[PDB]
């Protein structure tokens, strides 16, 4: 329903730097050397023009959506939460702090009241340590 | 929810497009 919708739209969103409903190499790139490291054009692209249901080299809106919404090929399932723990989790010890939560937010771009910041890691956070790991993190991101 | 979903959304499809 509608709850995905705009699940998907704010998600789309924090892809879409101008928001027109393309999202373009420009902006993707833009994105990932926010993160940290930063690829090259030709690899932005070999990345949207897998996704491309047109032909026109710019991921829309029910392109984004198709893809995230519907399930997978193969296995790759268990390598989008890895590699999405991977994205949070910066040293690599298993463990996402309260920082590291703080990094990628800003990095995408949230600029979050620390209300937010700890209502999301102590929804996160089933024990009580107060760092997600690995089973916390696929009980949260199915 | 949705500050972790959209990000949540927004990252796998970083992940599976890379990897
Ligand atoms: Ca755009
Ligand atoms: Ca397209
Ligand atoms: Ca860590
Ligand atoms: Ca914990």
């Amino acid at each position: 329903t509608e709850e995905q919708i705009a699940e998907f739209k704010e998600a789309f969103s924090l892809f879409d730097k101008d928001g027109d409903g393309t999202i373009t190499t420009k902006e993707l790139g833009t994105v990932m050397r926010s993160l940290g490291q930063n690829p090259t054009e030709a690899e932005l692209q070999d990345m949207i023009n897998e996704v491309d249901a047109d032909g026109n080299g710019t991921i829309d809106f029910p392109e984004f959506l198709t893809m995230m919404a519907r399930k997978m090929k193969d296995t790759d399932s268990e390598e989008e939460i890895r590699e999405a723990f991977r994205v949070f989790d910066k040293d690599g010890n298993g463990y996402i702090s309260a920082a590291e939560l703080r990094h990628v937010m800003t990095n995408l771009g949230e600029k979050l009241t620390d209300e937010e910041v700890d209502e999301m890691i102590r929804e996160a956070d089933i024990d009580g340590d107060g760092q997600v790991n690995y089973e916390e993190f696929v009980q949260m991101m199915t | 929810r949705r500050k972790w979903q959209k990000t949540g959304h927004a990252v796998r499809a970083i992940g599976r497009l890379s990897s």
